[PDB]
């Protein structure tokens, strides 16, 4: 296992990453 | 001309490698590579 944006509205910034998930899924 | 543009990272260029019971790859040449490895001590 939204709590993301949940803490987002209290002034915390979640950063996205670069590599998504069909990406990782294509190097592996 | 020339400016900013956006694009979706590539994820490098696509081979297929050719898969076969009988076939087989073996190089037929060589090379000396020298790289440059920096580790902060």
């Amino acid at each position: 296992t939204d709590l993301i944006c949940a803490q987002k509205f209290n002034g915390l910034t979640v950063l996205p990453p670069l590599l998504t998930d069909e990406m990782i899924a294509q190097y592996t | 001309s020339q400016s900013i543009i956006a694009y979706t990272m590539s994820l490098g260029v696509e081979n297929s490698v050719a898969y076969s019971n009988n076939s087989i790859a073996i190089p037929t040449n060589f090379t000396i590579s020298v790289t440059t490895e920096i580790l902060p001590v």
